[PDB]
């Protein structure tokens, strides 16, 4: 009716990340304007590991983990039509 | 000439957490004092150790051991050895295992047989550290109440020694499945859950890089299990 | 020029605690005209979650052997967008 | 009467990579085996421990000790003593702490302040361990090139005085914040990087328990900064 089909994608990431392979739905017409299709950013937690003291690990109270570490990744999930924020 | 890089038991010292923890919900132990795994204690001999390293990724290495009754330790050692050691604990009669990399230096692997209750027998010195694949596949319909596809996927390998892979398959409407596929004589990779007209992706991370393979499941008229357990035209 | 309400279905922001034994704590979780045949779903999405010591180490999906014994990574699908596709 | 449970170094010895660690990477040392802790030659004290549990939750436990120069170890102790033991290590100079908890058992706190190196004076004996509120809000503008709402929130607190509080707050347009608040005497807690118009929901976790409290942010009109500094309808 209102919505825009989307594209399955993978995220490599590395090895060095606990969640290697991410999944991220892109937005690959209709519901034509004033409405227009965006990608949904939605964070997710990845957790890598040993650094150089690089940058600061998304709180972890550091017990067992420095040997890994916690970082922030907004990835796209979904595809909208809201004509909200253009 | 080459160098070596001998166990430094002043920083392995710091493994025993993790050995004795890894160890103590494994075998559990009545307590956690009744490891006894002791770095600074443990010596070297003139055995030399059997590993081989049977791939190495720019970040990770994946060798065969020989199956033992008993836990296998394995390390990873640099000369500097100021960033924490590598390491991995081989399962007993599991005969696979990885060692993980951070950085560009030689790395020499150090191998250790563990007692019941962790001790460590002398150290034995291993070795040193230091295009697209075409992919095929199958699938089968099953039927108990409902209908389920299961598809197998495989794909070919260069002339090279010991490849090891890492796959990621996704699709439409199916979660993602990953694997890591240590080495075989032919690699393969499962998948369940899959559907009817379902357009699906599938990675195959190699030696010769990464291969991005998109696929779509059959439909039913393509599956004959399928065409001839429902209506027709 | 612009209609309201929107065409697009609405969709509430919410908070998954998941106690302080997981490593993501907080979990972002996007909960739910467009009239029939069509309903608005709630599109499910699948994050990992890693558990702690008080387990006895289910099947793990894929983790690294260093985190094995003590720790276990588990799926779960959860909701993140709202979208107005039919039932069946 | 009440028991205690005195440190157990034959299980405290495993916490030396912890430690080491947390020292290693805050005072920047040549190496990581310079750290001389040791669990199992150090003692215990006739010294009471100056420790005051502040808060705890069925999960957890919240204290504060006198401000001290050097670094801080504290560890929870059972009479079992099989599994790892908890612990928190409170940085120099900082007061407040927290302490994790498994299931429902009885623990005693036990202190020690660390030396440069990392070596643990004697244990000092520590003590035992074992209807909803409203909300205001303000907020405040900001104008730099664009324009973003700082909001801050407070509550009422009960006739006690042992609290402290869990904060999550989230909006439909900003990505989710989440605080711990230590016991003061009233708390506060900021909020950034806000729209004018959206509809968000904070929650307030304290000994009452969880108070889940929607609000939505102001309009333009609502704000004078915003009404005046922008043209008017
Ligand atoms: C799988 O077989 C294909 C089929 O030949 C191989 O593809 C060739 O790859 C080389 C590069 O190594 C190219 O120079 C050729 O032009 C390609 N030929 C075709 C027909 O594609 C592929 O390399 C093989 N993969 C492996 C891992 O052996
Ligand atoms: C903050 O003040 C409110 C205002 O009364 C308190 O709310 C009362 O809570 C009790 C139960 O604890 C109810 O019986 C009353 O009916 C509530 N008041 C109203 C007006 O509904 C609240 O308890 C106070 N919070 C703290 C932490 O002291």
């Amino acid at each position: 009716p209102c919505t825009c089909k989307y594209k399955k994608e993978i995220e490599d990431l590395g090895e060095n990340s606990v969640p290697r392979f991410i999944e991220t739905r892109n937005c690959q017409p209709t519901c034509r304007p004033p409405y227009i299709c965006k990608e949904s950013l939605y964070s997710i937690t990845i957790l890598k590991r040993r650094e150089t003291k690089s940058q600061e690990s998304l709180e972890i109270p550091n017990e067992l983990k420095y040997r890994w570490v916690a970082e922030s990744h907004p990835v796209s999930v979904a595809c909208l039509c809201t004509r909200d924020y253009q | 000439v080459s160098q070596r890089y001998p166990p430094a038991p002043g920083l392995l010292k710091y493994l025993e957490q993790d050995v004795c923890y890894s160890l103590y919900y494994y075998l559990n132990w009545t307590s956690l004092a009744d490891c006894k795994t002791n770095f600074e204690e443990t010596g070297i001999s003139d055995v030399p150790s059997t590993v081989k390293v049977r791939c190495q990724s720019k970040n990770s290495i994946r060798f065969e051991t020989e199956p033992s009754e008993h836990w296998q330790l394995f390390i990873l050692m640099e000369h500097d050895n100021f960033d924490p050691i590598p390491f991995t604990l081989i399962e007993p009669n599991n005969v696979f295992g990885e060692l993980i990399t951070t950085a560009n230096k030689e790395y020499q692997i150090w191998s250790t047989y563990l007692d019941e209750y962790g001790t460590l027998q002398d150290w034995m010195e291993g070795p040193i550290v230091l295009y697209n694949v075409t992919q095929e596949f199958k699938y089968i319909i099953l039927g108990n109440d409902s209908y389920t596809i299961n598809g197998k996927f495989v794909w070919n390998t260069t002339g090279d020694r010991d490849l090891c892979f890492d796959i990621a398959n996704i699709c439409q409407n199916t979660n993602m499945k990953h694997a890591k596929i240590w080495p075989t004589a032919h690699p393969s990779f499962d998948v369940e859950n899959l559907v009817l007209n379902d357009e699906c992706e599938i990675h195959v991370k190699g030696i010769h890089g990464t291969t991005k393979h998109k696929y779509k499941t059959p439909s039913c008229f393509e599956l004959p299990e399928c065409f001839l357990n429902n209506m027709e035209p």
